[PDB]
């Protein structure tokens, strides 16, 4: 929503007549108060994992909760990731959403990729995002190279050394760890002179 | 606006009227504040030192330094 | 912890803004202008 | 390195330092200076409640410029670059220019001392603190969007006759998003009730049947 | 405070600092009101609401080292936090000494 | 006026129940402490002991008041904004200007809260008007920032760990802090998913 | 000395990148504060690119400039003149001009010169594809700006002030440019074509020798850069 | 005055002196060297307490306000204007020619 | 009467016509397929029959155009108006403000007015500019 | 303090008789805080028609006169000397500066919007029992819609009148 603040006619609504429809989930309080009417670009939401978690409150009542990851992104250069638990499949999904857009970042698109390679690490997960002229990625990378629009990268990520190989977080973080710490060339020259 | 400094105090006159040469809006308050007609929210100009050292420091630190050089 | 740092965050609202679809808030081109205090090179 | 600039810094340094060197009839560049801002403070204030009502209108024009700018960035899907910025913030400047032109009437009738005036200014102060946004905003944005639909003769006659009325100069975003808001239901019902009576009542009836006829 | 077949001191204790209490001053809906409702500045600052401490983000983390890996650095002062400093209920006032006296 | 309307909702509910509950005194101490005004206090007296003539004192002064403004406006969130000031007040810069303002004797921080307080009335940094002056009176008559040495709340947080290290006596010597699970008696009911700070106990 | 040299740097592309690195490696690394030199040194430098992101960096420089107690004076308007001719915008040095009549700074020559250059910058960017939608000729916008800098030519010489070389050299830039916008743009009206090439010789030929001014680098560039688009190249 | 400085395209590039030597010629523009607007402020504000310059009561410049705000500030300048422009053949037909 | 011209449940005989009107000049402007025919010669004619017509009738005036045949400053300013003014360009612009002429007409008139989010039989846009005052 | 209350009441509006009528006070001679009569003109009145009168008494009996010229004297500053010392807030070499702070505080705590702050203070630090309550339920039921309005043109007004008890 890019209005937030203005006129409020007395008789006029705050809707109008031409505006998008929402979803069934899609309320106006996702995006937090920082970020509250500054995009200007349409997010699509790709869900990473669903999860069940068992959640200990008291020793005598452990309760069955739901455990999400998921990223949002735009083609346009803007994404993050996020992940929340919740007792419902709907309330884990606006949890981690909001925690997606409180956790948001962006590149530079003027070559729609990196200009260098970047070797970096978390615990575990290797992950290198070189340059390329295609998009050279598995299909749950490619959709995060989608999500941030490099469409001209290539990615990939060594999950050997981790403790838990199979968990769905380490790529998606990896991958935003990675992209994060990539500069661009911009930034490069300016820093040269 | 372009307007000259001569337009812009008739324009400035023109927009106030006659209470633009009257008094100003502190000596109203201090008017309302001795005849005792001053509203709650209304901040009262209840002592000039300590005023013009608050305003003495809120200036100074707009206040540029000499930089001519003899 | 230096990964919420000042320069970092400005960083990430610097390179936010630079795509075109997002729209700075005033404290970004006020920080530009009176960066924050540094505690290296002293 | 002595030089002018660094000893005119440090000696205004160790004047601002205590309390002492820099009250009333101490330093005379500092006594000019402040001579000279509480002279012009003296012309450009206004009434405090004048000067919160001022605060809140500029907020809601400046929230509805950076708004016709987002409109506007959102329908032609072009970026944000540091010239819409310079453009945005001129726009925002000027406004808030004009209005300070403006409440300089609202403080002249405010401090004039006739009741009328001072009511009408309490009325206006009072409208501006609670949000409610203003008649002629309303009115700007109809008339501009009628000097954009008219034709030649029309658009001559209403250019001739605003020429000399000082308008804000409002962009084609902001009658586009005052156009483009959907009318309040309830607003029209308490207009149409208070206006008419039961006619009113029998009227919005029917209009109510029509809505559920057209819900089947 | 009514016990409820229970020492009071006990009683408000699980009823200040358990985790279903301080779970349910975040909001979790569980099963009947463990926390305390109004408390002004008796309220611990641990459970304030302006802290930088929130359980709801810290269920979704199944180990210290990812709680002390992921999250958010805390709010160093808020409101409570002043009034406790005005209070000078910082730090708890010293006992007397029991290094040197005796074990009676 | 969303205040006076949680006083008078608490006022009907507590003649309609006829008792003082826990539900509406908690719902009063939540409107009447959602004001930011805190955080501007803090911004306005970091700013009050700086000097008005030196470069770098305004180069303090201009962040610290830039922040409070996007505080205040609502633009930035709290926790990026305590970031900065804790960046702002951890330099040795500001510390030497806090340390010769203490030398001097004759300090100017009771104008700078003075001036502080009318520039939150000009500027609309607060929730009423003349709430300001009575905030700078409880920061004056109690113990708070305003009568701290240097112009920050005493936490161990707005001080640096080279001066945290020979004092104070944590863990161990020669960040979140946790107690390892290895205590598995240590209260009774603390744990290791329960925190704890260097110079205050939060419970 | 090294932001003077990197503002007239003409040996490599990254003149300007290399004073916005300096700048920041004397503010945040070697500590030192930023008096006028340096804020006049980097505006004047920055005023030169018509970039928006550099044009707004001297323009919050210049706020900076005058947030740390550093009043304005005649030559950091003429940076902002510099700054906002470049890009053809005449409301922004108007209104520069106002500012610095507001102040009580008298404005100098310099100031007009680039007040005739942000008008030739003006007729420069005139989006001449829409008045072709629009079926409209530019020609009334081009008398315009002729005419208010000949107003401004006879403002100089009533003032009694001494007539400088870069402000005949600015009317010479304004009227060849007016010359080749003519040909470029309307080239069946041989009419306006020959008066404003008229004007141009008469600029040339007599206006130089009449203030006794010598004629240098720049005005022979105008020159032959009008005799070089109507392909005269032994004249050129 | 006002009007006719945004139509004239040549008042951004005249002085003080030049524009008070083209509106009014008199001692109601001179100044007896830095002139500013406040400068006229404060000049006016002793010409009017003496009482030389007379002001009506009230602004002669309405808008914002209502939206018919151009009727009342032409309705306030029909007086100034019709003896702006009726007192100098009035001063003509005074001398006798 | 003067009594049934102010607002409250005052004149119901002559307020339920004028909200009857409206509405169905609505519902035959939106839901009325049979009136967006091209015009024709029987259309062409019989409209300018319908327009001489309409002005062949004189309004019947009343008794008021029958006739036969130091000063105060108030009185003296309308004997001045009305002998030295006998035609004011000025009034008669005043009067269109008061009769507000094409008061139910130019609702559908104009261009690009009612919105395509409007253009149903249960929506109320004829009710916009109902203020109660 | 009766004694020099009365005696500061007396010259006030005696030089009020021989002034003949209105004083205005402006900008400038507000911040210089000088009134119709200075601490010469005053002190020689004293020394003048009182004989018996010590160095210290008379220069206390100028003190008050000038603050009672100005507003109504307030005894506000004597307290706030007792609470607030003077090397608490930083001025021990300048006692001009404190006692120009002091009654600039003084004057601020009679107001009624520091009596209205002070009581919403109070009132979020669960300092009332059933019987405030009960009292402000008669004080805000008394009030009606229009003179609710009335007092909510003031940002005080409305508060107060629930909050006088209290």
């Amino acid at each position: 929503d890019l209005y937030p603040e203005g006129f409020q006619w007395k008789h006029k609504l705050n809707t109008e007549y031409n505006q998008w429809r929402s979803n069934t989930w899609l309320t106006p309080d996702l995006i937090p108060k920082e970020h509250r009417g500054r995009f200007l670009c349409n997010f699509q939401l790709n869900i990473v994992a669903y999860d069940m978690r068992v959640v200990k409150f008291s020793p005598k009542d452990h309760r069955q909760w739901i455990y999400c990851v998921l990223y949002v992104g735009s083609g346009k250069g803007i994404a993050g990731w996020g992940r929340a638990v919740a007792p419902s499949t709907q309330e884990a999904k606006k949890e981690a959403i909001r925690e997606a857009f409180s956790n948001i970042i962006a590149v530079d698109l003027e070559q729609e990729g990196p200009m260098y390679p970047v070797r970096v690490n978390a615990d575990g997960v290797r992950v290198l995002l070189y340059p390329a002229r295609r998009i050279v990625a598995n299909f749950r990378v490619a959709d995060i190279l989608c999500a941030f629009g490099f469409q001209h990268a290539g990615c990939r990520i060594n999950l050997k050394a981790t403790n838990n190989p199979k968990s769905p977080t380490h790529t998606v973080e990896g991958v935003f760890e990675a992209v994060k710490a990539l500069r661009s060339v911009s930034e490069i020259a300016a820093s040269r002179g | 606006k372009a307007l000259s400094p001569y337009a812009q105090a008739l324009r400035h006159v023109a927009l106030r009227g006659a209470t633009a040469f009257g008094p100003g809006a502190k000596e109203m308050e201090l008017d309302m504040l001795r005849k005792g007609t001053l509203p709650a929210d209304y901040r009262p100009p209840v002592q000039g030192r300590w005023d013009d050292t608050i305003e003495r420091w809120a200036y100074a630190w707009q206040f540029p330094a000499e930089e001519e050089q003899d | 912890n230096e990964k919420y740092e000042p320069w970092e965050h400005m960083k990430r609202m610097g390179r936010l803004v630079g795509t075109g679809f997002y729209i700075p808030p005033e404290w970004y081109n006020h920080f530009r202008m009176f960066p924050p205090i540094n505690h290296n090179f002293q | 390195l002595s030089s002018g600039i660094n000893l005119g810094r440090l000696r205004l340094a160790e004047q601002f330092s205590s309390m002492n060197g820099w009250q009333s009839k101490e330093d005379p560049a500092f006594d000019a200076y402040v001579k000279e801002r509480r002279r012009k403070e003296n012309y450009e204030a206004f009434d405090q409640r004048v000067e919160r009502g001022y605060a809140a209108a500029a907020k809601l024009h400046k929230a509805e410029i950076q708004n016709a700018v987002k409109r506007r960035l959102k329908s032609s899907g072009a970026k944000f670059t540091a010239e819409t910025l310079r453009e945005m913030s001129s726009a925002v400047t000027e406004r808030l220019a004009w209005l300070r032109d403006v409440w300089a009437q609202i403080d002249a009738d405010y401090r004039s001392g006739d009741s009328a005036r001072q009511e009408t200014a309490a009325q206006e102060i009072s409208a501006a603190l609670r949000g409610e946004p203003n008649d002629y905003m309303r009115w700007v944005y109809e008339t501009k969007r009628e000097l954009r639909f008219a034709g030649p003769v029309g658009r001559r006659a209403i250019q001739e006759e605003l020429q000399a009325a000082e308008l804000p100069e409002v962009l084609d975003e902001e009658v586009n998003r005052y156009h483009d808001l959907k009318l309040n239901m309830m607003e029209i019902e308490r207009e149409v009730k208070a206006k008419y009576g039961v006619a009113g009542q029998q009227h919005w009836a029917e209009l109510q049947a029509a809505k559920d006829e057209e819900y089947i | 405070i009514n016990s409820g077949d229970q020492s009071p001191y006990r009683y408000v204790e699980e009823r200040l600092y358990s985790k279903p209490s301080r779970l349910d001053r975040e909001g979790v809906k569980v099963n009947k009101t463990y926390a305390l409702q109004g408390l002004g500045d008796l309220e611990p600052l641990r459970y304030g609401a302006n802290f930088g401490i929130s359980e709801k983000d810290a269920l979704k983390y199944e180990t210290v080292a990812e709680k002390a890996k992921y999250m958010e650095p805390p709010i160093p002062y808020s409101s409570l936090a002043a009034r406790k400093l005005a209070a000078g209920a910082l730090w708890p006032a010293a006992p007397d000494p029991e290094g040197m006296i005796s074990k009676e | 006026d969303t205040e006076f309307q949680a006083l008078v909702e608490f006022i009907e509910g507590a003649s309609y129940d006829q008792l003082i509950s826990g539900r509406r005194f908690k719902k009063v101490y939540d409107v009447l402490s959602e004001n930011d005004d805190m955080f501007i206090w803090l911004c306005h007296t970091a700013m009050s002991v700086l000097n008005p003539g030196d470069m770098r004192s305004r180069l303090i002064y201009n962040h610290l008041r830039i922040l409070a403004e996007s505080v205040a406006s609502g633009e930035m969130t709290q926790r990026t904004a305590f970031r900065f000031f804790e960046s702002a007040v951890r330099s040795p810069a500001y510390r030497e200007i806090a340390k010769r303002q203490l030398e001097g004797g004759a300090a100017t921080r009771l104008a700078g809260i003075s001036a502080a307080a009318d520039v939150m009335r000009r500027m609309g940094l607060t929730r009423r008007p003349m709430s300001s002056y009575f905030e700078l009176y409880q920061r004056i008559v109690e113990r708070s920032e305003a009568m701290t040495p240097w112009g920050f709340p005493p936490l161990f947080q707005f001080e640096e760990r080279l001066s945290l290290e020979p004092r104070l006596k944590f863990f161990s010597r020669a960040r979140i802090f946790w107690i390892p699970p290895t205590w598995n008696r240590a209260g009774r009911f603390l744990g290791p998913h329960v925190t704890l700070y260097p110079g205050m106990t939060p419970d | 000395l090294q932001l003077k040299a990197l503002a007239k740097d003409n040996s490599q592309l990254n003149s300007l990148p290399e004073a916005i690195q300096l700048f920041d490696q004397m503010e945040n690394v070697y500590g030192f504060i930023a008096s006028r030199p340096h804020y006049d040194a980097m505006m004047f430098h920055l005023s030169q690119s018509p970039r928006p992101e550099m044009r707004l960096r001297c323009e919050e420089l210049a706020h900076k400039m005058e947030l740390m107690g550093i009043v304005w004076n005649a030559n950091t308007y003429l940076n902002l003149i510099r700054s906002a001719q470049v890009v053809g915008d005449v409301a922004a040095v108007e209104k520069y001009l106002s500012r610095m009549r507001e102040e009580g700074i008298p404005a100098s020559i310099g100031h007009l010169t680039w007040a005739v250059q942000a008008h030739v910058q003006s007729m420069i960017r005139i989006d001449y594809d829409a008045l072709k939608e629009k079926d409209e000729s530019p020609l009334p916008t081009w008398l315009e700006h002729l005419e208010t800098c000949f107003g401004i030519y006879e403002l100089v010489v009533r003032r009694g002030w001494v007539m400088q070389l870069p402000f005949v050299n600015a009317l010479l830039r304004l009227t060849c440019q007016a010359t080749i916008l003519s040909m470029e743009r309307t080239p069946d009206e041989a009419e306006t074509i020959g008066r404003f090439e008229e004007q141009a010789n008469k600029i040339w030929n007599h206006t130089f020798d009449e203030w006794q001014l010598q004629k240098d680098v720049y005005s022979y560039e105008c020159y032959i850069a009008l005799l070089a688009h109507q392909q005269r190249i032994d004249e050129a | 005055v006002w009007q006719g400085e945004a139509n004239d395209k040549l008042s951004p590039y005249k002085s003080d002196e030049e524009i008070a030597l083209e509106n009014d010629n008199t001692f109601f523009s001179s100044l007896s060297t830095r002139r500013s607007k406040f400068d006229y402020l404060e000049k006016w504000r002793d010409m009017y307490r003496h009482g030389t310059l007379e002001v009506p009561e009230g602004p002669t410049l309405n808008f914002g306000r209502t939206p018919d705000d151009h009727k009342e500030t032409m309705a306030a300048l029909v007086r100034g204007w019709y003896q702006r422009n009726r007192k100098e053949p009035a001063s003509e037909e005074e001398l006798k020619r | 009467c003067f009594s049934s011209w102010n607002d409250g449940s005052e004149g119901y005989e002559w307020k339920s016509r004028a909200l009857s009107e409206k509405r169905s000049l609505a519902l035959e402007f939106l839901g009325n397929v049979n009136k967006r025919v091209s015009i024709h010669d029987a259309i062409r004619l019989k409209a300018d029959i319908n327009k001489k017509a309409i002005s062949n009738v004189s309004c019947p005036s009343f008794f008021s155009g029958i006739e036969g045949a130091h000063l105060s400053p108030s009185d003296a300013s309308l004997l001045k108006e009305e002998f030295l003014c006998d035609y004011d360009p000025s009034d008669t612009k005043r009067m269109a403000k008061w009769v507000n002429l094409r008061s139910e007409t130019s609702d559908y008139q104009s261009y690009g007015a009612i919105p395509e989010g409007e253009r149903s039989l249960w929506s109320a846009w004829y009710l916009r500019n109902i203020k109660a005052g | 303090e009766l004694r020099l209350d009365l005696t500061a009441q007396s010259l006030k509006e005696a030089w009020m008789r021989v002034s003949g009528g209105v004083y205005f006070q402006s900008v400038d001679e507000y911040y210089a805080s000088v009134d119709g009569l200075d601490a010469e003109q005053i002190g020689e009145v004293l020394a003048a028609l009182f004989p018996e009168l010590n160095c210290y008494e008379a220069q206390a009996l100028v003190q008050r006169t000038l603050e009672c010229i100005s507003r109504p004297v307030s005894a506000a500053s004597r307290q706030l000397s007792r609470t607030i010392t003077a090397e608490a807030v930083g001025l021990d070499n300048a006692p001009g500066h404190y006692t120009n702070f002091l009654e600039w505080m003084g004057r601020l705590t009679e107001t009624r919007a520091f009596k209205t702050e002070h009581a919403l203070f109070e009132f979020s630090r669960r300092k009332f029992n059933r019987d405030d309550v009960r009292v402000m339920f008669e004080n805000y039921r008394l009030m009606s819609k229009a003179t609710l309005l009335a007092d909510s043109a003031d940002s005080y007004s409305h508060f107060y009148t629930v909050l006088k008890d209290f």
